[PDB]
């Protein structure tokens, strides 16, 4: 139990900023 | 051992506090109610 | 009798009297407990056929009596109309903890019995047969046990050795054989300095077939003087008392948790280590408890989910400190120079590793200074 | 009638003087008794057939040896050993 | 990384201490990575156990950034604030004494 | 000669019965009449804490192994043996706690 405490992974994936879902909401 | 050791004996100067020397002692132990 | 004999009545309105009317004030005599602590001996499991030694040794016995103290606890204990034994009554538990401290004190009487005969038979006895007067030429032999006179004096000397044999018998064990344990034994984990002397002491009497008290006599280590080597054992004894206080809480809380939760492996691998320092004539002759097998140093890099790492984290968070034992790797052999500056994990057992003891905790509290290693900050501080 | 079995029911070993063997290894092995109609004469192969090997399941007791001697001589891999090997 | 220019131009208080809080959060991020550089250089993962070594460095950093003791005021004025000046480009060493943004 | 004694286990002050010694209110004594007309530590609570306090430290006495025959004392030939020379008798250890009295 005392081996996972604290740290959590920060993930920064590659959602493309040109898809139709993002483009509709941004515009 | 809580009680009093004593030497039953079968001009002593006081002021030297010391048991009297004697060969073949007769030691016994009685509590100090007796 | 001379016992409590079923502690009953006690209804909170009885009297200031009737307390001193049905009780002694040795509530348990020191004969009733010792005639049922020899039950904690012959009733025990894992005795194979007849061969026990480590099980009956006072190192192990006082631990299992501690495992009986922690069992059925205080909050559900009941007094008064509980005349039936073998239940969770306070009369059972006051009987049980009195077995625990009688096991520690019986180790202590054998401790001071073994203590005097080390320093007299091997050190202060070769120069005690004669040489009262130093104006006469004082020629005392060196102690090799460590590595015609007038008729009146002769007959009173025969009276002396005969009468001192009565001292050595009865109250003490009826004489005891010795072993010298040369300077290559793997019991040197019990030892701190290279110029210390080991002495096994059996019973050489009917006993309870236990015997096995080894002692270490402090003498120094070259630039470390004899007062230095003695005092470091002294701070070691005064330090193991405090970890013994943290560890009896580990027995208590882990026992309470494992009982109440699972009433719906081992008990604890951090067992209590019993010692006694002496300070007789000019030396300290501190006595340990003898293991059946060799002590082996445990490597502290350990599994996270293992028992030894898990409940050491509880002992640690009670002591309000940080990591006591440093990361150590133990392939084999010793060095005997540059005495070990770190606390270690002795693992005294023939069976699986379900009973360990602590040692060298004197090198866990810092050297303090402002540099001599006897001057330390106090363990309770 | 005639014979076609024996169901040997070993209960517990007592003082096997296991020699050259790290005390630890002894209680970290797989103590197992293997039956064999003499003739076989310890035919290695037989000592593997999962029909003659009753392995232990308890914890073995690597006690010392006589004591008051090997205790002063140290080392002495010799160790009286036992285990409640319970099985037919 | 150009938040230092915003700290000088912010007039109001809620925007000033929010940018100040962000720079000090990134500061203790950088000093944790700097100490992590030391623990990967000195090859300590072979001797001391790894994850609890990570945990004891984290609780040492939080006790030394957030604190009501003198080791906190000495650690800020000597290590944290000078490192703010090199990565965010503003010399705020001497005016942001730790009882200004000590809030959780 | 007096041999001293400095041990690791005198009387470990985390035993579950030493809670009864420190605060004698939680001893599980029931009552027949009304409980609130009793002082909150009753005399049976306080006195039983005193007996349970003697018994643990009497066990902590290192002489308690032969304590029944300490009271009866040494007879004649044992007293001569202690009288011969200044040797540590196994009945006189140096007191270094003052806990029994």
């Amino acid at each position: 139990l005392r081996t996972f405490c604290g740290f959590f992974p920060q993930v920064k994936t590659v959602v493309p900023a040109s898809l139709g879902i993002i483009r509709t909401a941004q515009e | 051992l809580g009680r009093v050791l004593i030497q039953s004996t079968d001009f002593h100067d006081r002021f030297a506090y010391k048991p009297d020397p004697r060969a073949h002692p007769n030691l016994s132990v009685d509590a100090r109610q007796e | 009798d001379c016992s409590i004999k079923n502690l009953a009545s006690l209804f909170l309105e009885t009297s200031p009297e009737e307390m001193f009317a049905v009780c002694p004030v040795p509530l348990f005599s020191p004969e009733r407990i010792f005639q049922r602590i020899n039950a904690f001996m012959k009733r025990g499991s894992s005795v194979s056929e007849g061969t026990s030694i480590w099980l009956r040794s006072p190192q192990h016995v006082c631990n299992k009596l501690l495992d009986k103290v922690v069992s059925r606890d205080i909050s559900s204990a009941r007094v008064t109309d509980e005349i039936d034994p073998k239940k969770n009554t306070v009369y059972w538990h006051i009987l049980a903890s009195c077995q625990c401290i009688s096991a520690s004190s019986a180790f202590a009487f054998v401790a001071t019995n073994t203590a005097i005969e080390i320093i007299e038979r091997h050190i202060y006895g070769i120069s005690e047969d004669s040489l009262l007067i130093g104006s006469l030429p004082f020629d005392n032999p060196t102690p090799s046990g460590l590595f015609f006179v007038f008729d009146r004096v002769e007959r009173k000397a025969r009276e002396r050795r005969k009468s001192l044999e009565v001292l050595k018998r009865q109250w003490a064990g009826g004489d005891l054989d010795l072993c010298l344990l040369p300077d290559n034994h793997p019991f040197n984990v019990f030892r701190l300095f290279k110029f210390d002397r080991m002495f096994m002491a059996r019973s050489r009497t009917e006993a309870s077939s236990c015997g096995c008290q080894l002692a270490i006599l402090v003498l120094g280590d070259e630039e470390h003087d004899i007062e230095e080597a003695s005092k470091l054992y002294g701070i070691e004894i005064q330090a193991q008392q405090v970890m013994n206080d943290a560890i009896v809480e580990l027995k208590r809380r882990s026992g309470l948790q494992a009982e109440t939760r699972e009433h719906s492996g081992p008990f604890t691998v951090l067992q209590v280590h019993l010692m006694t320092a002496i300070d007789y004539k000019g030396f300290r002759v501190v006595v340990f408890s003898l293991p059946a097998t060799v002590p082996r140093l445990l490597n502290w890099p350990q599994p996270v989910s293992s028992q030894l790492s898990q409940e050491l984290a509880f002992v640690e968070q009670r002591l309000n400190l940080a990591s006591l034992v440093k990361p150590q790797t133990w392939k084999g052999s010793v060095k005997n120079d540059e005495i070990l500056m770190k606390t270690v994990l002795l693992s005294l057992d023939p069976s699986d590793d379900d009973s360990v003891v602590f040692y060298r905790l004197c090198f866990a509290f810092p050297q303090m200074d402002n540099a001599k290693l006897c001057e330390r900050i106090r363990c309770n501080a | 009638p005639v014979a076609h079995a024996v169901w040997i029911e070993i209960r517990k070993v007592v003082n096997v003087p296991i020699y050259g063997l790290t005390f630890r290894q002894i209680c970290e092995a797989e103590l197992s008794v293997v039956a064999m109609w003499e003739a076989e004469r310890a035919c290695a192969a037989i000592l593997r057939r999962k029909s003659r090997k009753i392995t232990a399941v308890t914890r073995c007791e690597v006690q010392p040896l006589n004591i008051s001697a090997i205790e002063r001589m140290s080392g002495s891999e010799d160790s009286l050993l036992s285990c409640y090997i319970r099985g037919q | 990384k150009s938040l230092g220019l915003m700290y000088n131009r912010f007039a109001g208080a809620v925007f000033r201490d929010a940018s100040l809080r962000e720079m000090l959060a990134r500061a203790a991020k950088h000093l944790f990575l700097k100490q992590m550089e030391v623990l990967v250089r000195k090859k300590a993962y072979r001797k001391v156990l790894w994850v609890e070594l990570l945990q004891t460095t984290i609780v040492a950093l939080f006790n030394i950034v957030l604190g009501t003791t003198e080791e906190t005021r000495s650690f800020w004025q000597e290590q944290l604030l000078p490192e703010v000046a090199e990565i965010f480009g503003v010399d705020l060493v001497g005016t942001v004494t730790p009882r200004s943004v000590c809030h959780p | 000669w007096l041999p001293a004694l400095r041990r690791t286990i005198e009387l470990p002050p985390r035993l579950p019965l030493l809670r009864f010694v420190t605060n004698p209110g939680m001893i599980p004594l029931l009552c027949q009449q009304d409980a609130d007309l009793i002082v909150s530590p009753s005399p049976s609570q306080i006195l039983l804490s005193k007996f349970i306090g003697h018994t643990l430290v009497q066990c902590a006495a290192p002489l308690w192994r032969v304590w029944d025959a300490v009271e009866k004392g040494l007879d004649s030939d044992n007293l001569l043996a202690a009288y011969v020379s200044t040797k540590a008798h196994p009945l006189i250890i140096r007191q270094s706690n003052w806990h029994l009295p």
